[PDB]
C-alpha cells in the first residue's frame, strides 16, 4: 500500500496505450508509404521491363517521380561509369557497380525497418509488465489480508481486478503488436525482394550494353591492328 | 516457445478458489 | 447448454467477438491447409514427372525441343525460356562468364519469386499460430473482469454463480488452443514441404545452368582454340 | 485409482483419445530416435573409415579404386564417381576454371541433397516437442472445463470434488512433457551430428575438389610451357 | 535471444495449490 | 513483516543476497546504458561528419588528406590507415585484383572485430535480464520451502502468517522483473543501434574499397596499354 | 528429513531419480565449465603469445623460421604446415591463382573444424540449460499428481496430511530451477568467450592466409614479369 501502489499501475497502464497508438499510427503511415511505394514500382517497372540499352532506361526514368530507389540506382551506375571515365576494366566496374548498388539497396531495406524492433520489444515486454503489475496488487492485496486477519476476501477484489485490467491492457497492445510486427517483415521481405529484381535489371542491362559495346571494338580493333603489326 | 499462458488460468483458478473457500 | 459448440446461444459482448474471431480463424486455416495441400500436392508430383522427363538432356537446343511439349506453367520451361532470351539478348556478345553471372542472377530472382508464391500464407500461418492463443487469453481475461464486475456490484456467496463465467472464459481459451496447434503443425509441416520443392527447383536450376555452360564452354573451346592456335601467329 | 495406470475412464474420452496419441507419438519418437541413430552411427563410422582410406589420396584413380573396395553404397563412392563423369562429358574442353567452379557447384548441390536426406525427421521431432505442451494445456483446459460445467450442473461444496478432473489434467500434461523433453533433446542432439557429418563430407568433397585441381594443373601447366610457347610463338 | 517462459509457471501452481488447499471449505 | 521495507536486514539471507544481486544487475546495466549510448552517439556523430566530409572522394591520398584532420579516436581513420599500410606492404606487384581483394578481406575482419569490441555489452545485458528472472525465481521458492517447512514445524491452517513470506516471496519475483525488463529492452535497443552502426561502417568500407579500385584501375588502364604497346610493339 | 540431507531419505521413486539427474547436470555442467574454460582461456594466452610473434612476421621464411619452436599445439604450426604441404602438393604449377583458392578453402575447412571441436560442449550446455526447466516441470506435475491421489484416495480435508507432500514437490522444482539456473548462465558465459576465441582465431586464419598471398604474390611478380616479358616478347 502506502499510497504509492496504484501510481506505477497508472503509468504502465498509460504507457501501453500510448504504445499501442504508437503502433496504430506508425501502421498507418508505414502502410501508406510502402503501398505507395509497391505501387510506383510495379508501374516503373512495368514501364522499364520495355528497355534494350541504359539510354531509353535513363531517358524514361528521367520522366518518372524521382523519389523512387530505381531511377537513384540508375544515375549512380552512369555516375559510377563516368567516373571509370576510360577504364578498360570493364569486370571490376562491373564488380564496384553491383557492390555499391547491394550497399545501397541493403541501406534502403534497413531504413524501411523502422518499427519492427519497437513492435517487437514492445509485444515482448507488454506481458512482463502485466505481470509485475498482478504481483504487486497481490502482494498489496495480501499486506491488506494480513493487516486485517479474515476468511472474507471481499477486499482482494479491486486489487486483482487492476492487476488483470493492467494485464489485459498488456495483451491487447502485444497481440496487435506482434501481428502488425510479422505483416510489416512480410511486406518489407516483399519489397526487398522487389528492389533486389530492379537492381539485377539494371545491373544486368549495364552489363548487357557494356558487352555489346565491347564485343565488336575489341574483336576490331585490337585484334588486326596489332596482331598484323606485332 | 509459448508455454506461458499457464499464468492467467492458474491465477483466476487461485481467485476462484478463494473466493470459493468461505461457501 | 454450455458445449462446447453451445456459445452462439451464450455469447456476450466480448464472448460472441472472441468466438466469431477464433471460429473464423479456424476456418481460414483448415481451408489454407486444404487448398495449399492439394495444390502443391499435384503441382509436385507434375514437377517430378517433368525432372523424371529431363533427367537426360544433352545440350540446350534438345532440352527445350523435348520440353516444348510440357505443361504452360512449367517452371523448367520458364527457366529454359529464360536462358534461351537471355542468349537472344546477349547476341553478338563473347562474354561467357558475363552471361553465365547474368543466368544465375536470373534463376535466382526466379526461384526467390517461387519461394514467395509458395511461402505466401505461411507467414500469416505463424501469425495465426502465435496470436490465437493470445487472443484467447485476453478473451478470458476481458470474462474474469466481467465476472469481478459482477462480484463487485452483486457481493453474494453463491458457488453456482461464479461456474459459468469462468467455463466460457476457459472454453474459449480452449479454442483459441485449438485453433492455434493446428496452426502451427500446418505451418511446420508446409515449411519442410516447401523447403524440398525449393530444393528440387534448386536442383533443376543448377541443371539447365550447368547444361548451358557446358555447351557454351566445348563449342568455345572448339572454335576458338582451332581459329585462334591455326590463323593468328601465322598472320603476324 | 491405484496408479495412473489405472485412472483411463473417470475422464473424458476426447482425453483418452489425446492421451493415447501422446503415448503412440512417444512411442514413434522413440522408434525413430533407435533407427535414425543406428543409420548415422552407421553413416559415421563408415565416414571415418573412408577418410581413413583417403587419408593419402592423391590420384584419382587411385581414391576411386581405395573407395570401391569398401561398401559402394557410400556417399564418398557417388561424389567420386560424379566428379569423374563430369570430368568424362566436360573432357576435350579448356575451360579449366569453369570446370572446377560447375564441379564444385554440383559437388555442393549433390551435398546439400544428401544432407537434407539425413536429416528428415528432426523436423518431425520438432513439430512434437512444440505441439506436446500446447495439447497437454489444451487437454487441461478441457478437463477443467468439463469439471466446471459439471459442477456448476451440480452442486457441490466439498474440496475433494475437483480432484478427479484435476488429476487427469496432470497426467496430460505430465504426458505431453513427456513426450516434448525428449524430442528436443534428440533434435538438437541429432543437430550437431549433422553438423558434424556435413562438415566431414565438405571435408571429403574439398579433398576431391583439391586433387581435381592438382591433376588438372599438372596436366596443363607443364603442356602449356613445353608444348603451347613453343606451338606457334616461334613461327611468328 | 529471449528471456524465459517457462519459471513463472512453478511459482502460479504452488500458490495455487496452496491457496486451494489453505481454503477452509 | 507487516512493513514491506520492514523485514529486509533479517530474516532474509539468500533473500537478501539475490535482491543485492539484482539491484546490482539493474544499476550495471543503467550504467552500462549510459556509458554506451554516449560512446555510440560520440561515434555516429564522427562516422555522419566523416563521412559527409568525404563524400567527395577522388583518391586515396585525398582520402588521407581530409581525414588527416579527424580526431584520434576515429575508427574511419584507423580502417583507411590499414588499407594504406596494407597498400604500401602489397606496393611493388601488380596483383590488382589479389592486392583488392586481400584489403577487402582484411578489412572485412577489422570491421567485424570493431563491431564486436564496440558491441561488446549487448551480450553482458542480454544474460543479465536472462538470470535476473532466475535468481528471483529461485529466491521466491525458497521462501515458499521455508514458509512451508516453518508450517510442517507448527501447523498452522491458518493465513495470517502465511501472508508476509509469500508477499516478501513475489516481491523478490518482482524485482527480478523490474531488473530484467530494462535489460532486455536496453539490450534491444543496443542490438537495433550497433546494427545500424556496423551497416554505416560496411558502407565507409565500401566506399574506400571501390575508391582503391577505381584509382588503381585509372592509374593502371591507359598508362600500362599505351606504354607496354609502344615499348613492346616497335620493340617487337 | 526435509532439507536436501534428509529429503532423499523420504524420497519416492521420481523423486530421487530426479534430484540425481538434475545433481548430476549440475556437477556435469560445473566441470565442463571448469576444464573447458581453463583449457579455452590456456590456448587462449597461447594464440595470444603467438599473434604477438607474428604481428612482426612480414615473410613466409621468417614466418615458418619463428614456427619452428612454438607450442607443442600451436594452431599457428598447424596452419603454416598447412600451407607449406600444400604448396608442395601443388608446386612446378604456374597457376597460382587456383593454388590460393585450395588453399582458401582447405584453411576455412580446417578452422571450421577447430571452431567445432573448441565449441565442442556449447551445444550440451545449450541443450541442458533448455530442458532443466522442462524435467522441472515434470517434478511439479508429478509431485502434484501425488498430492491429488492423495487427497483423493483420503476424501478427507485434511491439511497436514498432504503439506509435506506439496513441500517436496515444491522443493523437486527449487532444485530442479537452482540447477537450471548455473547451467544457463555458465552456457551464457562460454558462448561468449567462445565467441570471442572463435573471432581471435579467425583473426590469425586471416593473417597466415594474407601472409601466404603477398609472399606467394612477391615471389611471382617479379620474376615471372622479368622472364616472360624478355622471353616471350623478344623471341615472338
Amino acid at each position: 500500500m502506502y499510497q504509492h501502489a496504484d501510481a506505477v499501475v497508472k503509468a504502465v497502464m498509460i504507457g501501453l496505450v500510448l504504445a499501442s497508438i504508437v503502433t496504430w499510427t506508425i501502421l498507418f503511415a508505414k502502410g501508406s508509404e510502402l503501398l505507395r511505394a509497391k505501387r510506383r514500382l510495379r508501374r516503373e517497372q512495368l514501364a522499364l521491363a520495355e528497355a534494350r540499352s541504359l539510354d531509353e532506361a535513363s531517358e524514361l526514368a528521367q520522366n518518372f517521380s524521382p523519389e523512387s530507389v530505381s531511377a537513384v540506382l540508375l544515375n549512380d551506375a552512369q555516375n559510377e561509369l563516368e567516373l571509370s571515365a576510360e577504364s578498360n576494366d570493364n569486370n571490376g566496374i562491373k564488380e564496384r557497380t553491383g557492390f555499391r548498388l547491394e550497399r545501397r539497396v541493403a541501406a534502403y531495406s534497413r531504413n524501411m525497418g523502422r518499427g519492427n524492433g519497437f513492435l517487437a520489444t514492445i509485444g515482448a515486454i507488454s506481458p512482463f509488465v502485466g505481470l509485475f503489475g498482478t504481483v504487486w496488487g497481490i502482494m498489496n492485496s495480501f499486506i491488506g489480508i494480513a493487516h486485517s486477519q479474515t476468511t472474507n476476501l471481499a477486499v482482494v477484489a479491486p486489487g486483482i481486478a487492476e492487476a488483470l485490467l493492467a494485464t489485459a491492457m498488456g495483451l491487447v497492445a502485444a497481440i496487435p503488436a506482434v501481428v502488425i510486427y510479422n505483416i510489416f517483415a512480410r511486406v518489407i521481405s516483399g519489397h526487398r525482394a522487389q528492389v533486389g529484381d530492379v537492381a539485377a535489371q539494371v545491373l544486368l542491362l549495364q552489363g548487357r550494353d557494356l558487352d555489346l559495346a565491347a564485343t565488336a571494338e575489341a574483336k576490331r580493333s585490337q585484334h588486326a591492328h596489332q596482331l598484323r603489326a606485332g | 516457445i509459448n508455454v506461458t499462458p499457464f499464468i492467467d488460468v492458474m491465477l483466476v483458478l487461485l481467485i476462484i478458489f478463494m473466493v470459493a473457500a468461505p461457501l
